[PDB]
């Protein structure tokens, strides 16, 4: 008879988590129907490197984390093996030689509307350039010259995150666009998501 | 560690104006950028900076209104606007930057700029008035006046004679126009002998004034 | 915020000396987030010490100084005569990041007396653009310069135009000149000019250039 985790719920709501805060919920013990996503699914850009999207449902990984962000339209492209820009090297890191899927749907409407909204800010100026799979729930004044300020700013010593200034009106390659990455683990583990 | 900036720009009083610093030989993806204010025998103004890394932005008392900066992050770039341009606004612009390279750098802002030359006058670029300052042991010289706020060099005939030549710098006159003059103090007392030239060029308005000066 | 009126003003003596400048402060600044500049005639400022606690990366040597809140003072020690130059102090931290008024520095020269001289305008000046007379008094090493005026039957100073050079770093003398441009279209209540410069060393002069027409 089987069952659905709730997968769908991560995939559609309101208000998604943030560029450095990203949410990462586990699922486990499901059959995770993947059907929906590839076979009859109208999310653009559904490239996601490691596994054929064919007989997905018939491969079975251990856990499955799922992601969720929100990007500007050209910046979607930075989700890759490590490559450059402001994603992976301060934001959410893609480890090398990864497997998983990643999918990437246009949210121009459903929270995405006018004035720059208040969450959605950047991670950026950080002393090192991350590690993967590792969480940055921390915020603090950043260090850019001899002495450390105490607490107050001024010159240098940068607040590291700035608000997403979008609205449903902006270019083609600056629309949202929501993000979801479907990690999957290779160990010496038993697989726990399996089932057509 | 170089940078360079746009050419003297002309405008008029009160329509806008924009400025360029290009930034190079340092990483300009994380950095801060800041803008001044200069004259002719006069004090420095700040004016604003950007954290360019990330925009935030404030400005000075009398720059908070008629003052925006533009970001243009691509071709490592500054620009900012201001607005209602006045008179008293004849100002070379400049730029700093400390020369960040991997997170953490310098604090002292110490890689600059040479700056532009903006001048809100009537923009008629009306051709010098210069006329030769006829010697009365003494000096003679030559004299520039009324002409547009113009880069102008003088000659001596010789790529010499400079045994005294006293190039003063530009004063505006009343109306806007610019107006100096060069004079070279004798080699000798040679009232009675030679004879010596005005040679003075002028860049935009392209021309050669040469009058040979001689009592 | 803005009283800081670096204490110097104007210093004249060759290498050899052990200037201080200071840098007063309104309130007591954190230091390390300090500057001191250096602008030079013509060109674009550098940096010498960046924080009251260090010195820049490489610059000549021979002077490094640092002081307190209120008074973030500093010093120079035999220098050469290539650093002749206006200073210009900062601050950091508090928007808006002010700068100060700038101190300057000038070389000891045993001040001489000129020649004096005065250029009459050609008889082109009935059809010439203004009928201005040039002087010029030559060499001049005093900070104070004071011309004055009194031309054949008329008392009005309305316009009058005057050019100043900087340092020469050749011998250390400032050279100044006045061109007096008055009405053109007469031409006849003006004629047998004044163009006087007074010092201790040159006296009372004399000018009444010859008699125009
Ligand atoms: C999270 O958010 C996403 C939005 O991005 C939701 O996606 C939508 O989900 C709903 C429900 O799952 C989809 O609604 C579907 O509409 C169909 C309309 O019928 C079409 O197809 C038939 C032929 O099958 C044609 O004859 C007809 O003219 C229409 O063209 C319904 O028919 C669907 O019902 C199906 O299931 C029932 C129950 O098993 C069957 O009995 C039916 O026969 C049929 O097979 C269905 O209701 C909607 O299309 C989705 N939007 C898309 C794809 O853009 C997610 O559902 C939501 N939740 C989760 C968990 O992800």
């Amino acid at each position: 008879i089987t069952n659905l985790c709730p997968f769908g719920e991560v995939f559609n709501a309101t208000r998604f988590a943030s560029v450095y805060a990203w949410n990462r919920k586990r699922i486990s013990n499901c059959v995770a129907d993947y059907s929906v996503l590839y076979n009859s699914a109208s999310f653009s850009t559904f490239k996601c490197y490691g596994v054929s999207p064919t007989k997905l449902n018939d491969l079975c990984f251990t856990n499955v984390y799922a992601d969720s962000f929100v990007i500007r339209g050209d910046e979607v492209r930075q989700i890759a093996p490590g490559q450059t820009g402001k994603i992976a090297d301060y934001n959410y890191k893609l480890p090398d030689d990864f497997t998983g899927c990643v999918i990437a749907w246009n949210s121009n409407n459903l929270d995405s509307k006018v004035g720059g909204n208040y969450n959605y800010l950047y991670r950026l100026f950080r002393k090192s350039n991350l590690k993967p799979f590792e969480r940055d729930i921390s915020t603090e004044i950043y260090q850019a010259g001899s002495t450390p300020c105490n607490g107050v700013e001024g010159f240098n010593c940068y607040f590291p995150l700035q608000s997403y200034g979008f609205q449903p009106t902006n270019g083609v390659g600056y629309q949202p666009y929501r993000v979801v990455v479907l990690s999957f683990e290779l160990l010496h583990a038993p697989a726990t998501v399996c089932g057509p | 560690m170089q940078l360079v900036q746009s050419g003297p720009e002309v405008k008029k009083p009160g329509t806008s104006v924009k400025v360029s610093c290009k930034a190079s030989g340092f990483t300009f993806t994380s950095s801060a950028v800041q803008w001044v204010r200069q004259a002719r025998g006069q004090r420095l103004e700040w004016i604003g900076w950007i954290v360019v890394g990330s925009g935030n932005t404030n400005y000075a008392q009398k720059f908070q209104e008629r003052v925006t900066i533009t970001r243009d992050m691509s071709t490592s770039t500054a620009y900012m606007e201001l607005s209602s341009l006045r008179s008293e606004d004849t100002a070379v612009y400049y730029c700093a930057a400390p020369y960040c390279s991997g997170g953490s750098c310098f604090d002292g802002f110490d890689i600059w700029g040479q700056g532009t030359m903006v001048t809100v006058s009537s923009a008629s670029t009306k051709g010098p008035s210069v006329f030769p300052l006829a010697p009365s042991t003494a000096a003679l010289g030559c004299l520039v006046k009324d002409y547009f706020p113009e880069p102008v060099t003088v000659s001596w005939n010789s790529g010499a004679l400079t045994s005294g030549v006293h190039t003063f710098p530009a004063v505006l006159q009343s109306s806007g126009l610019y107006s100096l003059s060069s004079v070279v103090t004798v080699p000798s007392s040679s009232l009675g002998t030679q004879t010596y030239i005005c040679n003075v060029n002028h860049k935009p308005s392209n021309t050669k004034v040469d009058k040979k000066v001689e009592p | 915020e803005i009283v800081l009126t670096q204490s110097p003003g104007t210093l004249s003596l060759s290498p050899g000396e052990r200037a201080t400048l200071s840098c007063r402060a309104s309130q007591s600044v954190s230091s390390s987030y300090l500057a001191w500049y250096q602008q030079k005639p013509g060109q674009a400022p550098r940096l010498l010490i960046y924080g009251a606690s260090s010195r820049a990366t490489g610059f000549p040597d021979r002077f490094s100084g640092s002081g307190s809140g209120t008074d973030f003072t500093l010093t120079i020690s035999r220098l050469e005569p290539e650093d002749f130059a206006v200073y210009y102090c900062q601050q950091y931290g508090n928007s808006p990041w002010t700068f100060g008024q700038g101190t300057k520095v000038e070389i000891r020269r045993t001040v001489a007396a000129p020649s004096v001289f005065i250029f009459p305008p050609s008889d082109e000046q009935l059809k010439s653009g203004t009928a201005s007379v040039v002087c010029l008094l030559n060499n001049f090493y005093p900070r104070e310069a004071k011309v004055q005026w009194k031309v054949d039957n008329a008392l009005q100073s309305g316009n009058s135009q005057e050019s100043v050079t900087e340092q020469d770093s050749k011998d250390s003398t400032y050279s100044l000149s006045s061109t007096l441009t008055l009405s053109k279209a007469d031409y006849e209540k003006h004629k047998v000019y004044a163009c006087e410069v007074t010092h201790q060393g040159l006296s009372s002069p004399v000018t009444k250039s010859f008699n125009r027409g």
